[PDB]
């Protein structure tokens, strides 16, 4: 899976309260984080389906 | 506009909680489940102006005349949105033209606790030091959101000053205001940062980013609106 998938989940300088997914490679599972709205990095998804679609396993 | 029926009482990270209220033209965004994830002015009762980073789509719902968001008894109105205008000079990477208009489905109830902010002309010059307000149901610490409506006074700052920190960063379609003991926070983006003019409460700016802890020590960024209101007119005009 790719690297990113195990980068801690990355709320950016943006003020906003969006939820979001992160794969954590600890639990084995995607979790919710929450997203401020821009300058998000790769471990950041909108669906925990398609979190588990792009990391699971990592 | 700029006039609540209620006024507010002066003197979010380290602000006070608001006169119920008082700041009326302050929405709360949030999804069809009910979930605050910014906020927004009314303009007038058919449109709310936010910032573009929020991601509004049709789905969520505009929120008027709320105080305590974890009050179910409270009295407000959720409006369905029917059209969202993001401007297309909005930059997802250096996030300048940070500001998006929403055309409600069914206008607004103006009242006591509901009314529109008024907006600045583009050639209208808040100096620094200016003292201005901005509001939001945003985290109160860098945790969960507050339940009731927060306020803080903080002064606009020059874009010298601000660059002192931020740099190249800053672009012209933002603002700077704060690092004066208080910072806007996760939650509040979208919402007003007001100043008067004439006497009445002015949208000068929207809030939108700063620091990654939200101190209280920098600078918080909000988008301009003197630089971006020709383009909200330019909108209204024309839908």
């Amino acid at each position: 899976r790719p690297d990113f998938c195990l980068e801690p989940p990355y709320t950016g300088p943006c003020e906003a309260r969006i939820i979001r997914y992160f794969y954590n490679a600890k639990a084995g599972l995607c979790q919710t984080f929450v997203y401020g709205g821009c300058r998000a990095k790769r471990n950041n998804f909108k669906s925990a389906e398609d979190c588990l679609r792009t990391c699971g396993g990592a | 506009c700029g006039v609540p029926a209620i006024q507010p009482v002066l003197s979010i990270v380290n602000g006070e909680e608001a006169v119920p209220g008082s700041w009326p033209w302050q929405v709360s965004l949030q999804d069809k489940t009910g979930f605050h994830f910014c906020g927004g002015s009314l303009i007038n009762e058919n449109w709310v102006v936010t910032a573009a980073h929020c991601g509004v789509t049709t789905s969520d719902v505009v929120v008027a005349g709320e105080f305590d968001q974890g009050s179910s008894s409270e009295k407000i109105q959720k409006l369905k949105i029917a059209k969202v205008f993001k401007n297309s000079k909005y930059n997802s990477l250096t996030i300048n033209n940070d500001i998006t208009l929403l055309k409600l489905s069914t206008a607004a109830s103006f009242s006591q606790t509901v009314s529109a902010v008024c907006l600045p002309s583009a050639s209208d010059d808040f100096a620094a030091g200016t003292t201005c307000v901005t509001t939001g149901w945003g985290l109160t610490r860098y945790a969960n959101t507050p339940d009731r409506l927060q306020q803080a006074s903080l002064p606009l700052l020059s874009n010298t000053n601000c660059k002192k920190y931020w740099g190249t960063k800053i672009k012209d379609a933002m603002i700077c205001a704060g690092a004066s003991g208080v910072s806007s926070c996760m939650g509040d983006s979208g919402g007003p940062l007001v100043c008067k003019k004439n006497g009445a409460w002015t949208l000068v700016g929207i809030v939108s980013w700063g620091s990654s802890t939200c101190s209280t020590s920098t600078p918080g960024v909000y988008a301009r609106v003197t630089a971006l209101v020709n383009w909200v007119q330019q909108t209204l005009a024309a839908n």
